[PDB]
RNA sequence: UUGACUCUAGUCUGGCACGGUGAAGAGACAUGAGAAGUGUAGAAUAAGUGGGAGGCCGCCGGUGAAAUACCACUACUCUGAUCGUUUUUUCACUGACCCGGUGAGGCGGGGGGGCGAGCCGGGCUCUCGCUUCUGGCGCCAAGCGCCCGGCCGGCCGGGCGCGACCCGCUCCGGGGACAGUGCCAGGUGGGGAGUUUGACUGGGGCGGUACACCUGUCAAACGGUAACGCAGGUGUCCUAAGGCGA
RNA sequence: GGUGUUGACGCGAUGUGAUUUCUGCCCAGUGCUCUGAAUGUCAAAGUGAAGAAAUUCAAUGAAGCGCGGGUAAACGGCGGGA
RNA sequence: CUAACACGUGCGCGAGUCGGGGGCUACGAAAGCCGCCGUGGCGCAAUGAAGGUGAAGGCCGGCGGCGCGCCGCCGGCCGAG
RNA sequence: GGCGCGCCGGGCCCGGGUCUUCCCGGAGUCGGGUUGCUUGGGAAUGCAGCCCAAAGCGGGUGGUAAACUCCAUCUAAGGCU
RNA sequence: CGCGACCUCAGAUCAGACGUGGCGACCCGCUGAAUUUAAGCAUAUUAGUCAGCGGAGGAAAAGAAACUAACCAGGAUUCCCUCAGUAACGGCGAGUGAACAGGGAAGAGCCCAGCGCCGAAUCCCCGCCCCGCGGCGGGGCGCGGGAAAUGUGGCGUACGGAAG
């Protein structure tokens, strides 16, 4: 589930991946948390594909 | 975003500056891209940042002063600007709009604009150019050193920004306190945070 | 009992999970490369934006405009194609799962050996692997080869391998990510359950409403007053058919 | 698990009731069955959009209903006035 | 018979009242006592869905406000139909 | 039988304050959806089946669903008394 | 081919133990009605009740907060008075219906896994000697066997803790 919203996020369908994440996660709040770490993830790969 | 990339950014620049040695003046630039702001819609964001870091500085300044301005201002070397010449080149407007293609940004004094909008203020404000006001403070010193570099983060129909900002020789913290203020504010200035930016990047002019 | 009311085991169908492996077909995309970025004024085919002051040996000005033109990497859109993310359709795979058979008895390759085909004794491709005139018998190894023990080349007693090929990862087959199960969802559901099936009345039922109201009579000159007494009416209609004035 | 130590000359569910002679008409109704593609109808889940979200809206759309063939040795039915 | 309520009557105290629960000291598992054990119940206040608010007034002296004779605010007097 | 006294043998050879440096937590579980039962618990108090299924300045609770934001309060999914 | 380790898994009338069943007033886990009430009846009510099933003890269960609160704040559980027939639920009909705070009975707190550091520093069993033996225990000796590194013991547990 969590490939699938870095899939979402590399394509930037953030307010899709948010209703993704809190449909197959729980409450809002988890589902704000996963994606920001998600995000954090998908930013450190960015970087590792720079340098 | 962290502190680290962006320290290790710098270094990776200040190092492989050695990638072009330029045979220009030697700056760096910031180039902001980002993800979704719909251009046709409201509640753009149109607004100058107060900075005391003049990353720049090599900026040409022309100040149009009242009484009390005239030979402290020809002292500091900044060419004084008067009501007979604002007539003179109000007789014919066009020549003050090529005095935006040689200087970037002005400054004013606090009484000129009603003389200003006869026909030549909106008729010269097409270039992104109106004077910048000044305080009853009444000093040039260092207020026209903070007043450059206010820098209008300034929304387009495109989904792009580039900011002025840095160069080679100054200080590795200030530089990095500079644009640490410089993303904060943007960030802050957009509508909502990180998420709003596609990409953060630092690389220089050439 | 059913066309009553409310539901029910069962059954049909959909979704999700168990639930995987490849190859093609249609994509939607991300990504690398490639080229238009033709209003007018303007040496002009100016997409936008910000930095930008000299390489190489256009330009910083100026010219017109909403808006420039060395150089750098910025993000936008449009069109062909490479690559890897997912959806979908078909064809396969088997390994979960199911079915049958047996005392789970020779499965799959390969090696060896006979019968034909065609080339110059040769190989390749293929086939076969020993039972059909008879209401018989059929096992617990003969033969070969190599070791070994006891007694005196002779006697007696043993062991191992070919005979009965070798190697393997599911016992063989047959289905197969669907049957099936677990949980929801809709349909069907007197097979089964629980219950209901008004009142008044010259017995009850059928009829009628005398069950909520209105007029005249009853009703005996205040009011009141009964029957399934009498003659009748109502579940509406009106932007005026309400309110004034003439 | 029974039929089943079974396999359409069987098992299971019906009606009618030996023999002889026949077995007429009707598929409109109620059933049963066949087909899934005109407009329909259609739940949960999945999809997309709006919104700060709960939420709302939209499209897609299984069976069954509808619609269309078959069937009376299925339940049944089979006129009137001059 | 137990519980709850209502009214009437008897009794104690009375804007209070009650220890029922706990504690301290044969009949007695009774009885007495607690008070800085009245926690609490009911009563002493009602109304409102709720925010909430929450049960006399008059006269005198002073400082049309005008085409607050009313009186706004301060000092005195009478005071609870 | 218990509380007292003494001897032999055996076990432990234990602590407190200050500073400095380290370290710290229970997962098919919490939670969400749906369904059923229970509850005074009412946009679901608790329990369970199925599906989804975490995080670590996190998570739960904060009696009306939800989003933003300060607070307050505890530390679940281990055990004894 | 054989031998030897370990892992999975069998067979023992092996050595030593343990569980089974009963009573069941009180207790714990599950299952669970209908009479009855609603002047009918279907949701409710009877009712988490009767019946059924499993499991104990002298008491069981609970229990040291993923708590109550919103105050100047209390502080495990259990029980009594009260909160209160209140808040709330309910064809909002009949009916149902707790808790907090307060006063009392009682009063007690603790231990792991983890994070670690100490040469497994830990434990069980058999043989022999001494003592005690009708609650098989205390000490010594075995180059006796075994468990355990897929983790025993010591310190340490949210109130912090460890080491120097
Ligand atoms: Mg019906
Ligand atoms: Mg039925
Ligand atoms: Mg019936
Ligand atoms: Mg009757
Ligand atoms: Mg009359
Ligand atoms: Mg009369
Ligand atoms: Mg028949
Ligand atoms: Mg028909
Ligand atoms: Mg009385
Ligand atoms: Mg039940
Ligand atoms: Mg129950
Ligand atoms: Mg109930
Ligand atoms: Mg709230
Ligand atoms: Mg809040
Ligand atoms: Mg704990
Ligand atoms: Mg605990
Ligand atoms: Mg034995
Ligand atoms: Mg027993
Ligand atoms: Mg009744
Ligand atoms: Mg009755
Ligand atoms: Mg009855
Ligand atoms: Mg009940
Ligand atoms: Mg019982
Ligand atoms: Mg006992
Ligand atoms: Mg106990
Ligand atoms: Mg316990
Ligand atoms: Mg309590
Ligand atoms: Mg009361
Ligand atoms: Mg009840
Ligand atoms: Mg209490
Ligand atoms: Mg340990
Ligand atoms: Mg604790």
């Amino acid at each position: 589930y969590e490939r699938r919203a870095m899939e979402l996020l590399k394509v930037s369908k953030d307010k899709r991946a948010l209703k993704f994440i809190k449909k197959r996660v729980g409450t809002h709040i988890r589902a704000k948390r996963k994606r920001e770490e998600l995000s954090s993830v998908l930013a450190a790969m960015r970087k590792a594909a720079a340098k | 975003v962290s502190r680290d990339t962006l320290y290790e950014a710098v270094r990776e620049v200040l190092h492989g500056n050695q990638r072009k040695r330029r045979k220009f003046l030697e700056t760096v630039e910031l180039q902001i891209s980002l993800k979704n702001y719909d251009p046709q819609k409201d509640k753009r964001f149109s607004g100058t940042v107060r900075l005391k870091s003049t990353p720049r500085p090599k900026f040409s300044v022309c100040v149009l002063g009242d009484q009390q301005h005239c030979d402290e201002a020809k002292a500091v070397d900044i060419p004084h600007m008067d009501i007979e010449a604002l007539k003179k080149l109000n007789k014919n407007k066009k020549l003050v709009k090529k005095l935006a293609k040689k200087y970037d940004a002005f400054l004013a004094s606090e009484s000129l604009i009603k003389q200003i909008p006869r026909i030549l203020g909106p008729g010269l404000n097409k270039a992104g150019k109106f004077p910048s006001l000044l305080t009853h403070n009444e000093n040039m010193v260092a207020k026209v050193d903070e007043v450059k570099s206010t820098i209008k983060f300034q929304m387009k129909k495109v989904l792009c920004l580039a900011v002025a900002v840095g160069h080679v020789k100054m200080t590795d913290d200030e530089l990095v306190y500079n644009i640490h203020l410089a993303v904060n504010f943007l960030v802050s200035l957009l509508k909502k945070n990180w998420q709003n930016v596609r990409a953060l990047y630092i690389k220089s002019t050439m």
